[PDB]
C-alpha cells in the first residue's frame, strides 16, 4: 500500500521546496541533535530495496512477454 | 576492491584447529576425485599451499531469480544476493553440491557442467552492515548458499560439505583481469 | 513420553504435505529415508498416527516391486480382527 | 542468547569497526553519578556491617 510512501517522500520534498539549503543540509545531518541521522542515505536505501522489488519483478514478467 | 565476473578467487575460510588457528582453503582437485578437500594455508613460511587447484573463477553472476529463467531455457560486479556461478581454476569443472553424503548433508564437489542449479551459489553476507544488491568486496566474509540443496557451503568438523549449519567464506582475490602480456603469479 | 515420537510424526507428516519446486521433493527426500518407520510402528501394535504421517509422507513425497516390499498392512489386516477398543479406530484409520 | 564478547586478537573480520556515538550530558552526569552513589553507599554498608556483630561510618 503505497499511498503512505507518496505521502511520506512528498513530505520529505515539500519539505526542501523552494530551494532551502539550510533545510537540506539540516536533513543532512541535523547538527544540534545528539544523534545525528542522515535521511537522505535512508531515501536512497529506499530507493534501492524499490528498484530490488522492480528488478525482480521484473524477471516475473521477463519471460512472459504479455 | 570489488569481485567481478572472472575474477579468480579462492575460497578461503576460518578455523581454529588446534586450539587457533588454522586458515585454510577449499580446492577440489578436479581430475580424479570430484569431492572437494581442505587445503590449509597458514603455514605459509613451512609448508606451501596447493594453491594451483585453490582457485575458482565467477563464470557469471546473476540474481537469484534472474537464475531462474536461463536454467528455464561484461565483468558484472558481484552484488551481495546474487547467485554465481562458480568454477575451477584446474580441471574447469563448474563446483556444486553433489547428491552424495559422508550425516545427512550432502557433499560438495565439482560437476562436469555449468547446468542445474548445483552449480549455482547464492551468495549471502553474514555481516547485517553490509545489504543485498550491495557490490561484494574484497576478503569480505560471506555464506555461500547453493541454489539446489538449499544448503549452506560449509566447513564440516574436517571436511567441506553443504549443511544446513552456517560458515564464513573469504572470496580472497587470485587475480582481476591481468594485462595481456606481463607474467602474474600462478601461471605455468 | 510417546508424545516426542507424535512431535515427529506430526513433523514428517507436515513434511509429507509438501510436493521450480521440484527440488523441494528432493529437500524432503534428503529426510525412501522413511521405510524403517513404518516397521517399526506395525512391530508396535498410539499407533495408527505416527505410521500414518509416514504413509502420507511416502506418499506425497514417492517401482511396483518397492510396493511389494511394503507389506506390513496386513498386520493391521490381523489388527481388524481385534476388534472382536482403541485399536479398532486405528484400523479405521489404516483404511483411509 | 545475546551476549557478543569481546576479547583482544591479532586479526578481527571486517565488520569490527566501532563508529562512536556521543552521550547526553544528562546522561553521563547521570551515570557519573551512579559511580559516586555506589561508591558511597557502599563503603556506607560494609561500615554498617562493622558493628551489626559488633555491640559497642561515613554520615
Amino acid at each position: 500500500d503505497d499511498e503512505f510512501t507518496q505521502d511520506l517522500f512528498r513530505f520529505l520534498q515539500l519539505l526542501c521546496e523552494g530551494h532551502n539549503n539550510d533545510f537540506q543540509n539540516y536533513l543532512r545531518t541535523q547538527t544540534g541533535n545528539t544523534t545525528t541521522i542522515n535521511i537522505i542515505i535512508c531515501t536512497v536505501d529506499y530507493l534501492l530495496r524499490l528498484q530490488e522489488s522492480i528488478s525482480d519483478f521484473y524477471w516475473y514478467y521477463s519471460g512472459k512477454d504479455v | 576492491q570489488f569481485l567481478r565476473t572472472d575474477d579468480e578467487v579462492v575460497l578461503q575460510c576460518s578455523a581454529t584447529v588446534l586450539k587457533e588457528q588454522l586458515k585454510l582453503c577449499l580446492a577440489a582437485e578436479g581430475f580424479g576425485n570430484r569431492l572437494c578437500f581442505l587445503e590449509p594455508t597458514s603455514n605459509a613460511q613451512n609448508v606451501p599451499p596447493d594453491l594451483a587447484i585453490c582457485c575458482f573463477t565467477l563464470e557469471q553472476s546473476l540474481s537469484v531469480r534472474a537464475l531462474q529463467e536461463m536454467l528455464a531455457n561484461g565483468h558484472r560486479t558481484l552484488l551481495y544476493g546474487h547467485a554465481i556461478l562458480l568454477r575451477h581454476a584446474h580441471s574447469r569443472m563448474y563446483l556444486s553440491c553433489l547428491t552424495t553424503s559422508r550425516k545427512l548433508a550432502f557433499d560438495v564437489g565439482l560437476q562436469e557442467d555449468a547446468t542445474g542449479e548445483a552449480c549455482w551459489w547464492t551468495m549471502h553476507p553474514a555481516s547485517k552492515q553490509r545489504s543485498e544488491g550491495e557490490k561484494v568486496r574484497v576478503g569480505d566474509d560471506l555464506i555461500l548458499v547453493s541454489v539446489s540443496s538449499e544448503r549452506y557451503l560449509h566447513l564440516s568438523t574436517l571436511q567441506v560439505d553443504a549443511s544446513f549449519m552456517q560458515t564464513l567464506w573469504n572470496m580472497n582475490p587470485i587475480c582481476s583481469c591481468c594485462e595481456e602480456g606481463y607474467v602474474t603469479g600462478g601461471h605455468v | 513420553g510417546h508424545a516426542i515420537m507424535s512431535f515427529y510424526a506430526a513433523l514428517i507428516d507436515l513434511l509429507g504435505r509438501c510436493a521450480e519446486a521440484l527440488r523441494i521433493r528432493a529437500i524432503l527426500r534428503s529426510l525412501l529415508d522413511d521405510l524403517v518407520g513404518i516397521i517399526s510402528l506395525p512391530l508396535q501394535i498410539f499407533v495408527p498416527d505416527h505410521k500414518a504421517s509416514m504413509v502420507l509422507f511416502l506418499d506425497r513425497v514417492y517401482n511396483q516391486d518397492f510396493l511389494l516390499h511394503v507389506l506390513v498392512g496386513f498386520l493391521p489386516d490381523m489388527r481388524a480382527a481385534a476388534s472382536l477398543t482403541e485399536m479398532a479406530l486405528a484400523l479405521n484409520r489404516y483404511l483411509c | 542468547v545475546l551476549k557478543k564478547k569481546a576479547i583482544l586478537h591479532q586479526e578481527g573480520h571486517m565488520d569490527d569497526a566501532l563508529f562512536l556515538t556521543r552521550c547526553q550530558q544528562e546522561e553521563s552526569q547521570a551515570a557519573r553519578m551512579i559511580h559516586s552513589t555506589a561508591g558511597l553507599y557502599n563503603q556506607f554498608i560494609k561500615g554498617l556491617d562493622s558493628f551489626s556483630g559488633k555491640p559497642r561510618l561515613p554520615i
